[PDB]
């Protein structure tokens, strides 16, 4: 009735919509030792920084509020990010039209100001009740994502069981991060396995973390805990811009402007013996500034290493062999871990630095009929179609197509340094062919440089490379193999 | 999946016309497309349907379900006609999966039928069987001036 | 042993750019001229210069650089793409290397949008190398040609 009633009961909604529904959302997530879609917002966004839209929506034909999903936009360490997170207490987080018109919307927002979403998972997927409906919402959410790529990043945390719907849009995202034991992803759950095909498999056998992190490769990360999962997603955008227009952060850094203790050991890593190996890492580390990295797929494909670093305060990409696995060898699940990161690093402007340490590739029949051709050709493609800054360190072995594929000089490497270990030739063993010596007499590689120097010249080609430009083929899109 | 997207983003490339006969039961799910990566692999095929832009039409002759009626040429990946046969089932799952979440079953014979979704305006034509040739040939007629943009960027980020 | 290589690196170097650059001298200096590497040192901004194809030969007396020095450096602090022929080592010839060498550093240039400084002092074509010759020639100009009016060229 009057202006202060009117007043008065606004505030009484939003303590049902806030309060009283958070608290019984909390005691059913209390039930399966999780959080809630409310509490998942408040640990990943900067204290007071969130902005929540669509608070009172409510499904057409109980009618609670929002319809089972959170959504709002807020800052990420001052910069801005849009988020959703799924309420799984409301009918399994299953997506109605209200549910994804918040989601749709809020997609909306941050593709119409060029910020990055984050996506919080605990859904069965779509609503059943709403037939074609809630199918119909799922597929506009995802063509989002599909506009979304390469445009802004899309990072999904998973913090539940996710079946459906719930399961595809993330692996459309940029980065896909799981939760021990309270999450899962799977096409449908192991009941309705049983029922239709039917297999007997516990939802950890059928896809629990370890699955998606060392089997199948959908997940880039598991969290130990859901604060961990946050903290990983939180210091993961500290290294990317907000879109791939706008440029990435600089921090400011402590480099050494001589030649250290960490330079120099680099000239003792690689070992005397070809048949002893050593961490790729140990180098890796000697470059970045602080020695840190955010490693993607940790789990998967050890054989490979991606991770994000920075080189005198600037975001780079790292791809390197690791010979501590598989001898650093490149499969199928290499190439294609590799692959998409380069895309998504080349997508928005993070140059690439690649340590090069590559017998060739893992041979077998297991290999050849998965498809090692079209699939670990992928990494190919990579790195041809990029146009970022590429600089490549070859410090060992170097052969035949592994050497044409990480990111050599003919495949658009604008500089490529070797180390007098490098083995650059068709195949290995006579070793007049074991050095860089003739690879370097055809200019194939640029400078065959002492290790030590490696930090300072890879500093210095990053810093001579930042204003490249390169012309890309007129077309809709490439035609890459899948 | 892999088949059909690569086959769909070639025909994108070289503006062909993508026409698409639907029938669906989902994606294959179980332990073995699961550890193989049926999640990330199965969508590039959502992908390709979202990514293209030349004309799109879809013929509905039975199964629609779930995720499988998202991908195969949906309005809202972006069909531009889509048209049902009489025998069109469009639900997002089939009634022997759904309603072990409550015999209540062939009430779910709600779904067994195209209308609807045509009542969502979800298909654009319920039409007899017979008459698809003809519908499809003045739908291709009327598509041959279609123009979408697309999104500016260096190239997208599809699921590898 | 990786000490061995790093050492053999190392003697390589000194052959290439020390070595070289002391015979390189003694011979310009009857002519009253500078070097190659002097010159390049007189040019960019001290500690700046970065060296490409150091080692790069030619393909059939093989010294490495093949009678060029190619690199990038700064000066006043903005940065410059540069090569300067060594007219004492084969001539200064334009060969199939030697070419390799300069557009490398040219197409480096034109990928940066940065100027290029050529020193010149060289006897002509290598005549062994035939059309080669001829034909690293006019890859130079059509690239002089393509970053005119795009990128400053001294
Ligand atoms: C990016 C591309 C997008 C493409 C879009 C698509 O194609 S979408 C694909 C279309 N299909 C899907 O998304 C469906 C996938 N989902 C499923 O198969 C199933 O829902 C499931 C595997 C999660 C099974 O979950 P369970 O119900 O067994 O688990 P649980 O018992 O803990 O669930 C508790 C409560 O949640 C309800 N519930 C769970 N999932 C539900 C759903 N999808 N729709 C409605 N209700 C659901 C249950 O009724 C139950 O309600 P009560 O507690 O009240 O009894």
């Amino acid at each position: 009735t009057s202006t202060a009633d009117r007043i008065a009961d606004l505030a009484a909604r939003h303590e049902e919509a806030v309060v009283l529904a958070e608290k019984k959302a909390a005691d059913r997530q209390h039930l399966k030792g999780k959080l809630t879609a409310r509490a998942r917002i408040d640990l990943l966004l900067d204290p007071g920084s969130f902005v929540e839209l669509d608070e009172f929506v409510r499904h057409r034909t109980p009618r609670p509020y929002g319809d089972g999903v959170v959504t709002g936009h807020g800052t990420i360490d001052g910069r801005q990010v849009c988020v959703f997170s799924h309420d799984f207490t409301t009918l399994g987080g299953s997506m109605g039209e209200a549910f994804g018109s918040k989601v749709v919307k809020i997609y909306d927002f941050a593709m119409s100001v060029g910020c990055p979403v984050i996506g919080i998972n605990d859904s069965g997927g779509a609503r059943i009740q709403e037939g074609v409906m809630s199918i119909a919402y799922y597929t506009e959410l995802g063509v989002r994502n599909v506009h979304s790529s390469g445009v802004i990043p899309q990072i999904s945390l998973i913090m539940g069981p996710c079946a459906g719907g719930s399961v595809y849009s993330p692996a459309l995202t940029d980065f896909t991060v799981m939760v021990k034991d309270i999450s899962y992803m799977f096409v449908t759950g192991p009941e309705v396995v049983s029922a239709v095909m039917g297999e007997q498999v516990t939802a950890e056998q059928l896809g629990g973390p370890a699955v998606h992190a060392e089997v199948s490769g959908n997940a880039h990360y598991v969290g130990d805990d859901e604060q961990d999962a946050i903290s990983w997603v939180q210091t993961l955008l500290g290294y990317l811009p907000p879109n791939n227009l706008d440029p990435a952060p600089v921090y400011d850094h402590d480099c050494a402007p001589g030649i250290t203790e960490a330079d120099l050991a680099l000239d003792t890593v690689i070992p005397d013996s070809e048949q002893q190996v050593y961490d790729m890492a140990d180098v890796i580390t000697a470059v970045l500034d602080d020695g840190d990295y955010l490693e993607i797929h940790p789990d998967f494909a050890r054989n490979i290493i991606c991770a994000l670093g920075r080189v005198e305060g600037h975001s780079v990409a790292v791809v390197a062999n690791q010979p501590r696995h598989l001898a650093g060898v490149l499969d199928i699940d290499a190439s294609e871990k590799a692959a998409r990161f380069i895309r998504f690093c080349d997508s928005f402007n993070i140059p690439v630095l690649t340590f090069m340490d590559v017998p060739g590739y893992l041979p077998g029949v297991g290999q050849e009929h998965q498809g090692i051709i079209r699939r670990g050709i992928k990494l190919f493609y990579a790195y041809a179609e990029s146009t970022v800054p590429k600089i490549t360190v070859i410090t060992r072995k170097a052969y035949g197509g592994g050497y044409a594929v990480m990111g050599s000089r003919q495949i658009g490497a604008d500089r490529v340094m070797a180390w007098p270990t490098a083995e650059i030739a068709v195949m290995g063993a006579r070793r007049r062919f074991g050095n860089p010596y003739e690879a370097a007499a055809h200019g194939y590689v640029d400078m065959v440089i002492s290790p030590s120097r490696t930090r300072y010249e890879v500093a210095r080609a990053l810093a001579s490379l930042r204003n490249k430009r390169q012309a890309r083929p007129a077309r809709k899109h490439g035609n890459i193999p899948l | 999946s892999e088949k059909a997207a690569r086959f769909i983003r070639f025909c994108d490339s070289f503006n062909i016309p993508v026409l698409t006969f639907m029938d669906v039961p989902g994606y294959l799910p179980g332990v073995g497309q699961e550890h193989q990566g049926i999640i990330r692999r199965g969508i590039k095929l959502f992908y390709a349907y979202a990514e293209s832009t030349v004309p799109k039409i879809t013929v509905i002759t039975r199964k629609a379900y779930g995720g499988g009626y998202a991908v195969m040429g949906s309005r809202q990946i972006g069909a531009d006609r889509v048209m049902a046969w009489p025998t069109a089932e469009i639900a997002v799952m089939g009634a022997n999966s759904a309603v072990p979440i409550l015999l209540v079953d062939d009430y779910r014979r709600r779904f067994g039928n195209p209308y609807e979704a045509a009542a969502h305006g979800y298909v654009d034509m319920v039409i007899s069987p017979s008459r698809t040739r003809y519908e499809v040939a003045r739908a291709l007629a009327s598509l041959r001036n279609k123009r979408q943009a697309r999104p500016a960027r260096k190239h997208g980020n599809i699921p590898l």
